[PDB]
């Protein structure tokens, strides 16, 4: 037994052909009640993986430290491979899915869902999943919570699969992150319209853009509506 | 099971998945959602089957009725006003969540009800379960007061945006066109993604490989003269 | 479901089906309800299907360990009241068993115990477990005598599980037939319980109640 | 959902939102809150959506024939109406309705009916589940009988920290104005307080 | 128990090339115990074929709910009632026990006698049109025979061809169902002629 | 208390009921109508008259649909038609509209408004 | 509420040939009505011509998979270049199974691969622990769909000999590693039309003693 | 539940009743009957609940015998049947739950042929050579089918019967302390003291 | 089933226990024991839930078996009573419960006069001139006090113990299948088979 | 109860309501929420009263072990004491603790942390259960960096606000001054609050 206490909400994401881009709301909702604004949750590991994680702020919080102490680790030795050969993203990935699994074992779950995202020093993108039940699969766009069936839709247009990337280029993904992060904003009541946006890009590295707004809503057909009298 | 309605200009549009579900089982591969309370008020529904049927049935008997007793046209507020009234007396335990569309001589319509009554006006609206879905690719390309032409491409790839990612909806697109003052076209099949490949070798088997236990001969006719 | 076993003189046979059903769903017709504990002992496959059968496997190891530390052919109630002590200690740990022990020995007899997953062990003679062991017991004991030959014991193993098969849903798929001797036991095969029924139908002009 | 009620000099605004929540999927983001039940008792709804739009017809009908039997009725005598309805249903229906209206003896009047039905008569009133963030405010920044521009925006603004604090609130703000000049609807656009 | 797991059932139809066919287990149950190996499960007014799964009480309760209703069809308008106008009826029916309700799964089977098509249709409990021009499967093992059917199914089937792909599909769903087998009978359904042919298979 | 309950119709003494023939006599004193049956159709066809030169004539319907497919058409009194085509459009919805979805036989929904008739001849009131 | 299970869901079917056999399943992975990805078989290589999917749950389905593929590399460095054959395959899958009862498995195991005769072996372990041998054996959350048609078609189930009528029952017909392309093509395009759960992707893997073959087809997208 | 057993041979039905009647956990009384006759040519036993079946057994006698007397000649035990089918059907859904578990044994002499039925609680009607209802069922319509045949005599009926007895007797936990035995046939409806 | 029965004389304990078994819904064995001899002249008779009795009686036979032989004298009937009720009242605190009622019947050497003892299967011991567990022991104590003497010789306790299980055919809703008397004699333990 | 702490120009000043309610009764109404768990770092306490005092006892205790051997501790880390203690006991006890101290380096901080074991630094932090009505007035009425003489009366009439709302509230207004300078205790009497 665990009870949902402070939680998050929405991280959308995407490959295509020379990286990947993440993006995610921030805001800390406490139910319908909204106590925490701007509450970041893409948490960056290494320098060319973002780790982008909804779900529960304290289980955030008690791993955002785990995963700053495994580049701490992996630091210890190796001054020829600190990270240039001991961080990929799927050494990140595999590092957060078994202390799921054992908190599923317990009973006494970490309450998250969890992308894990980037470029491998292979210089391949990387896109998986895990949770709280510890399930993990592979996909060509990926999100969480309330975008995991909103906002995907939208980016499985645009990528259908693992060779739609190499059709699919930056520009052509940046407005399909900001048309899915506006989308969020009007259906979802735990979306607001601060947005964080990383790309993870190949030939620059990780850029990441911070407080992104949401433009071009339209609430002018708001007046259209009429009363039922 | 995705269920659009898309409002424009010149009238509504109506589009619905022809993948009928129960369970994760298919029931039907292709069999149409889409109901008419009055030919120019129809609907479409999702949430329990035999429920949309009924009640789309019943206040289609009660609009047709008063069609007959005003002497004209009915009107898309008769139909609302009469289904919301009826599901709120249940309580809700007579599930509906209908798109209810149409167009009439006081302009041009497009509402969502619930089941409990609860009823929504928007210009673009979905129910069912792969509502979501539709709803995402729908808020992106719209603005106010469509064409005729896009608001049919668009509908139809809402149910798509469906076909793809919810599993309830699959196969055949259907659509209606409703407008204003004219007539109303039933495009069923207007878009048909998917169908079931040719078998890799023709099932046909020689008679007596099934085996009969007895023989007897039992018509269907009825006693008559010798 | 329905595993027996009965003493006579020629020793027990063990007569069990195999349609072994998930529900309303018939998982599968092939699990075998023999559980070869070693070549001098059987075990039926009654109760839960993941329980029964495991810890039998583990009782084999016992058994080996008998041979071994004993240097002696193990007893079968040194047998079956190991595996029952067992299940007491998981007793209100939610695992189900019921599994008839059988084996024949030269400083004991042919002797049968029903042991069972509340610490229960019962020494017998006959004895039929399962959902539809009503149906075979009825066949078996009105026809039952100790005196008895080889070939009609070996008939009535086939007649009493046709019967069960018959009536009650979750038997049938397929028999297998063991002939309990104190040399072992000797396999007499997996008979189809759908051929079974047409033969005896013909042969004893029995199951009058099917339309023929 | 976020609905008030204030009283000005010349009668009465009525202030609600356009965001309707159920768990966390919004049904409708453009919806109208402000309903006509007489030609000058409009009412603001909270609680369930269903519960109270099913009221507000069978208010909307006692209401009309009351008109022409026996002459208009007065915000007092709507009140009556949706507060005995209220009352008999109270076990098995829960309904937040304000009740605002536009006399033309004792100016604009504000009612508030609750989930268990009772008449209250206030000089503003305040309710709903995400307006239910902003009782210090109103309480302090409340100045007796505004001219019409400062209501306006009073009433705007405290809907704007109901917005930010509830996720069951939101889009546009909607107003009507109950008054001698007639009925006007007046809207806000997301970002022309948001911006604040 | 559930209402609808009590004695099982599964009724098939397929349609073919100017025919039909409906076809139904033998096995009646009360829970596990199996009772009886006949029991028909088919019923037929007229050129119209009723098979009714799911609860032992409400196949003959509905049977004979019909029977009260398409004799007063047959006595007013002086015909025999037609495939689709059943279907309608039949879901009508289901309806009115709304709450509590009837505990089947109707399957509606004819061929036409104003214009000589086929025509199928299949219920839940509450009642839904379920249309089709494929085939039309219900019951327990339903789930089992749409897989089966699916597999074997090619649009237009001369009706002993009919015969082959029905058979078969029946039978290997009800040899792995718990509730469901016992003997098997088929009709194949020509305009004009009804052969009853029963098929042997496992009894067990 | 209530005491019509007797009929206002019965019988007379050598033969025949007389009420029945009374309200006869108001459809021989009516307006005409007649219906021509053709192998590809029916034609049905009546005249309208006026109550006062500034009355209007055309929003009154005469022949009335009671469902897409099958229309009637009186003479005798008005009052007496205006009623009666409600009951048959009503009753043509209950009994085939929530139970077969579709149009009644034509040969049925005569039937079924003479028993209207029939059960009008009954009771009092 | 925290609920310690899901599904995934997913269909697989293992068929045993004479001298081949087939472990297939679809690569499609879902929950609920969310399509998770069109692409992922859970149809693993594991070593020594031992093919596994464990399918169902996908989180305790890939416990398994590490757990047995631990076992592979353990075994010859405990039995010193001794191969983990299809019977000890089997056995040890049982125990690691097993080995959670009271906090269970949720997912339908099978192995496949050759015996030690050049046949196919299929074995089909229950969620908790049991296991026999199979010649057919679908699984997944569409198991029951495919079954019965891959034994009228295998197997025979349900045939009789042509022009007998039932005196003569049908006997078994040697089958082709491409005859056995054609069964399960068909079973999982009809799979695709009258289930939910099935579709995007098939991968069936073909295991022999010359190899491991692997073939993606596409399936339909609903 | 209780013993309750049928047997249709080919010349008669043969019907039998447990004797016991216990209430809590104690016997009262160890020859009371659990069947009444219905008409001259058709018994009816009953088993349930044990206080709602013999109640509603009376209530059945009545109906059934009310429509006797008008005719001045029974009702055939197809149509005596049917009748018991509508009732417990209406039955289950009612407020009060009626559990009776009856078989209808009756020599038709309307066709001259005998028909036993078994009506279970739900209302279905079944057409059997030999019934059972309650737990007695799990061990008899086995051990009926090995030895009946079509060609049946009342004294072979017998001797089959008390072997159904005494299995029935070793195996099922409850006692019933034997049956009571009833044949329906041809010259009316007699009794058998052999049990 | 449960059936286990005790008449305490002026020479001997007299023990009945229950030859039938059941298991699940059926009668499994029809001729068994549910009594176990712990030492020469001191019997343990058990019954209770299936399972608990098969176990903890062994477990009582040889505990007191360890002690008898090692230090070879056999326990008072008083002594073993005491331990089998320590067993008892610890394990209804503890993880699981044993359920199992005993009647250890002995026959006391350093008194030589014979001792039954009833303990509950709580862990209660008591001593009395006879005794009884389950519900078959509330039919059967209205005619212990009555034809009970303090003078009864082993031939009036048999005699009396026929009444008793002729009393259990009648009032108990289940059969016992007979009952194996053992009689816990000075002389040694013998078993009798009078009913 | 309502708590809330604020920055400002010159430090940090908590406040709180020293009503302690078990249930319709108040237990006492002299119990303060102020504690001090170091000397310049105070805390507030809300939720059970049990609960948050037997944890601000284990939060004191090694921060003394603390600043005996590392020297003074930061606001940062009286705070990470209690988080990470009411993660390893969040489906045990429940907490509302803002954390707030003065520095040298950094000024005042104001640090809060719900149940589940989450730190959140803010401007200004709310709490209890009359935090939710007087969340409009707050961010409405706040100003980033204000002198002494605004921060004394804006927590003064953000706690009136919530003490006319909340009724669990009341008792008295206390305050801590934590400054550059030192601790100046403020308690202020009902009559002063009411009127402003």
């Amino acid at each position: 037994t665990q009870q949902p206490i402070v939680t998050g909400t929405s991280v959308i994401s995407m490959k295509y052909d020379n990286g990947v881009i993440i993006a995610a709301d921030n805001l800390g909702s406490y139910g319908s009640l909204l106590r925490f604004n701007g509450v970041e949750r893409l948490i960056p590991v290494g320098d060319n993986t973002v780790v982008g994680i909804s779900g529960d702020i304290s289980d955030m919080q008690h791993i955002e430290r785990l995963l700053k102490d495994l580049v701490t680790e992996n630091a210890y030795d190796n001054p020829l491979a600190d990270a240039e050969e001991a961080l990929e993203p799927s050494y990140i990935f595999e590092y957060l899915a078994t202390v799921m699994y054992q908190r599923r074992s317990k009973m006494n779950p970490l309450w998250n869902a969890i992308i894990v995202a980037g470029v491998q020093s292979n210089g391949d993108q990387f896109l998986r999943y895990v949770n709280l039940l510890g399930v993990t699969y592979s996909s060509p766009t990926l999100a969480t919570g309330f975008g995991a069936h909103m906002a995907n839709p939208l980016l499985r247009k645009v990528v259908d699969r693992e060779s739609d990337i190499p059709k699919t280029t930056v520009q052509v993904a940046e407005e399909a992150i900001v048309n899915a992060m506006r989308v969020l904003y009007y259906r979802d009541a735990r979306s607001s319209r601060n947005f964080s946006l990383a790309i993870i890009d190949k030939n620059t590295g990780l850029t990441f853009k911070k407080n992104l707004q949401v433009e071009n809503m339209k609430w002018d057909f708001a007046k259209d509506i009429k009363g039922y009298g | 099971t995705t269920i659009v309605g898309v409002k424009f200009n010149n009238g509504v549009v109506i589009a619905a998945d022809t993948r009928s579900t129960q369970g994760p089982i298919v029931a039907d591969k292709n069999c149409a959602k889409l109901h008419r309370i009055s030919p120019k008020i129809w609907c479409a529904g999702a949430g329990t089957a035999a429920d949309t049927e009924a009640v789309t049935q019943l206040i289609g008997s009660n609009i047709e009725l008063h069609s007959l007793y005003t002497s004209r046209e009915p009107r898309v507020v008769s139909a609302l006003q009469m289904l919301k009234q009826h599901l709120f007396k249940y309580q809700g335990h007579i599930g509906a969540y209908l798109i209810v569309a149409g167009v009439d001589p006081t302009g041009s319509h497009l509402f969502s009800i619930h089941a409990h009554g609860s009823t929504d006006v928007g210009y673009y609206l979905s129910l069912g379960s792969g509502s979501l879905a539709a709803m995402a690719v729908l808020e992106s390309h719209w603005k106010q007061d469509l064409t005729k032409e896009e608001a049919i491409k668009l509908a139809s790839d809402a149910i798509q945006a469906g076909i793809w990612n919810d599993l309830g909806s699959g196969s055949n697109v259907d659509v209606c066109v409703m407008e204003i003052g004219k007539d109303a076209e039933y495009l069923r099949n207007y878009l048909t993604p998917n169908v079931r490949e040719e078998k890799q070798k023709s099932y046909k088997f020689p008679r007596g490989t099934t085996a009969v236990l007895k023989e007897s001969i039992v018509n269907i006719c009825d006693i008559q003269e010798e | 479901t329905t595993t027996l076993a009965f003493r006579f003189q020629g020793g027990i046979i063990v007569a069990v089906d195999s349609r072994a059903t998930a529900g309303n769903w018939v998982a599968s017709q092939t699990v075998k309800k023999v559980i070869e504990i070693n070549p001098f002992l059987l075990g039926t496959m009654a109760g839960g299907a993941a329980d029964c059968q495991f810890w039998e496997t583990w009782l084999g190891s016992q058994c080996r360990l008998h041979e071994l530390r004993e240097k002696e052919r193990i007893s079968v109630a040194a047998a079956s009241k190991i595996l029952s002590n067992l299940v007491y200690q998981y007793k209100g740990a939610g695992l189900s068993m019921g599994t008839m022990i059988c084996g024949y020995t030269r400083k004991e007899g042919p002797t049968i115990y029903y042991v069972d997953s509340d610490g229960t062990r019962l020494k017998g003679d006959i004895f039929c477990v399962g959902s539809g062991q009503t149906f075979a017991y009825g066949v078996l004991d009105s026809n039952y005598k100790w005196d008895l030959s080889v070939e009609d014991a070996l008939y009535l193993g086939k007649r009493s599980i046709l019967a069960a098969a018959h009536r009650d849903a979750y038997s049938g798929g397929s028999v297998n037939l063991y002939h309990v001797t104190e040399d072992g036991w000797i396999y007499h095969g997996n008979h189809d319980v759908g051929e079974l029924f047409w033969k005896v139908k013909e042969e004893e002009g029995s199951f009058n109640n099917v339309i023929g | 959902t976020s609905i008030m009620a204030v009283t000005f000099k010349d009668g009465v605004i009525l202030g609600a939102d356009s965001r309707t929540t159920t768990g966390a999927y919004i049904a409708n983001r453009v919806t109208d809150k402000l309903t006509r039940v007489h030609d000058k008792i409009w009412c603001c709804r909270s609680g369930s959506a269903a519960d109270t739009q099913a009221i507000a017809d069978i208010v909307q009908y006692h209401l009309e024939l009351y008109t022409s039997q026996y002459g208009t009725p007065s915000t007092e005598t709507a009140a009556s109406v949706f507060k005995e309805l209220c009352y008999e249903n109270k076990d098995n229906l829960t309904a937040g309705i304000i009740v605002a209206g536009y006399d033309d003896k004792n100016k604009g009047e504000v009612y508030t009916i609750p989930l268990g039905g009772s008449v209250h008569k206030l000089p503003y009133a305040i309710a709903g589940s995400g307006s239910t963030f902003i009782y210090g405010y109103c309480d302090k920044n409340f100045r007796e009988n505004m001219s019409k521009e400062e209501t306006v925006d009073f009433i705007k603004h405290s809907l704007s920290q109901a917005i930010k604090w509830d996720g069951s609130s939101g889009g546009v703000i909607r107003m009507v104005v109950l008054t001698a000049a007639g009925v006007e609807r007046l809207i806000f656009y997301p970002d022309e307080y948001e911006q604040l | 128990s559930d209402p609808s797991s009590i004695n099982g059932g599964i009724v098939v139809a397929m349609t073919g090339k100017d025919c039909v066919a409906i076809a139904c287990d033998l096995r009646l149950g009360s829970q596990s115990l199996g009772v009886s190996n006949k029991f028909e499960k088919i019923f037929h007014y007229g050129h119209v074929f009723l098979g009714i799964t799911g609860l032992a009480t409400d196949v003959t309760t509905l049977n004979e709910m019909f029977r009260y209703k398409t004799n007063l069809y047959k006595l007013k308008e002086e015909r025999a009632i037609e495939p689709e106008t059943f279907t309608q009826l039949v879901s009508s029916s289901l309806y009115e026990r709304r709450f509590g309700p009837y505990f089947v799964g109707p399957v509606v089977a004819g061929i036409n006698s104003k214009s000589g098509k086929p025509f199928i249709a299949g219920f839940d409990l509450i009642g839904c049109i379920d249309e089709a021009k494929d085939f039309i499967v219900s019951g327990t093992a339903s789930d089992q025979l749409f897989g089966m059917c699916e597999s074997l199914y090619e649009p237009n089937l001369e009706p002993e061809d009919l015969f082959e792909t029905i058979s078969q599909a029946l039978l290997n769903a009800a040899d792995r169902d718990a509730l469901s087998g016992w003997g098997a009978v088929v009709y194949i359904i020509k305009k004009d002629e009804v052969v009853k042919r029963y098929l042997k298979m496992r009894q067990d | 208390t209530d005491r019509y309950s007797f009929s206002l119709t019965t019988f007379s003494p050598s033969g025949k009921l007389g009420q029945i023939d009374y309200a006869l006599t108001a459809v021989k004193q009516g307006v005409t109508s007649l219906g021509i049956k053709a192998t590809n159709g029916v034609v049905i066809a009546t005249e309208k008259k006026s109550s006062s030169p500034l009355a209007m004539s055309e929003t009154l319907s005469k022949v009335s649909l009671l469902t897409p497919d099958i229309g009637a058409v009186y003479s005798g009194m008005g009052p007496d038609y205006r009623v009666l085509v409600d009951k048959s459009r009503k009753v043509a919805h209950t009994s085939y509209k929530r139970i077969y979805g579709e149009y009644p036989p034509t040969k049925l929904l005569v039937s079924e408004v003479a028993k209207i008739m029939q059960e009008a001849t009954q009771s009092g009131g | 509420q925290f609920n310690p299970y899901g599904d995934n869901g997913g269909t697989i079917l293992g068929i045993a040939g004479e001298d081949f056999a087939v472990l297939a399943g679809d690569t499609r992975n879902i929950t609920d009505y969310s399509i998770n990805s069109r692409y992922e078989p859970k149809v693993f290589d594991c070593g020594d011509n031992i093919v596994m999917s464990a399918n169902g749950f996908a989180a305790d389905g890939d416990a398994l998979v590490k757990r047995f593929k631990n076992s592979v590399k353990w075994y010859h460095f405990d039995h010193n270049d001794k191969k983990l054959s299809i019977n000890s395959a089997a056995r040890n899958i049982q125990h690691l199974l097993y080995g959670k009862r009271f906090f269970p498995y949720y997912v339908h195991t099978i192995i496949a691969g050759l015996d030690e005769d050049g046949k196919g072996a299929v074995y089909s372990f229950d969620p908790v622990g049991s296991y026999e041998r199979e010649q057919c054996r679908a699984g997944g959350a569409a198991a029951s769909l495919i079954m019965p048609f891959l034994d009228n078609q295998v197997n025979f189930k349900n045939q009789y000999e042509p022009g007998t009528n039932g005196k003569v029952k049908k006997p078994l017909k040697y089958l082709s590693v491409e005859e056995v392309i054609k069964l399960v093509r068909d079973s999982f395009t009809s799979a695709t039309e009258r289930h939910i759960q099935v579709g995007d992707g098939l991968e069936i893997l073909i295991v022999t003693k010359d190899g491991v073959r692997k073939e993606f087809y596409e399936l339909k997208r609903d | 539940m209780d013993i309750i057993l049928g047997i249709r041979v080919q010349d008669s039905v043969i019907l039998a009743s447990s004797k016991a009647v216990t209430r809590g956990i104690s016997v009262l009384k160890d020859s009371d009957d659990k069947t009444r006759q219905l008409s001259p040519h058709t018994l009816m036993s009953f088993a349930g609940e044990a206080g709602d079946t013999v109640q509603f057994a009376e209530y059945i006698q009545a109906n059934i015998q009310l429509y006797s007397i008008r005719e001045d000649y029974e009702l055939s035990p197809q149509a005596v049947s049917s009748f018991v089918r509508q009732e417990l059907a209406k039955s289950i859904r009612s407020r009060r739950p009626y559990q009776v578990n009856v078989l209808i044994g009756g020599y038709d002499k309307k066709k001259n042929k005998p028909e036993l039925y078994q009506i279970d609680y739900l209302g279905t009607k079944v057409e059997l050579p030999y019934g059972a209802h309650g737990y007695s069922g799990f061990y008899t319509f086995s051990l009926l089918d090995h030895h009946y045949r079509p060609d049946m005599t009342t004294e072979e009926g017998l001797d089959l019967l008390k072997l159904c007895v005494q299995e029935l007797e070793k195996r099922m936990p409850m006692d019933f302390k034997g049956v009571i035995v009833k044949i329906v046939d041809k010259d009316g409806i007699r009794q058998v003291d052999d049990f």
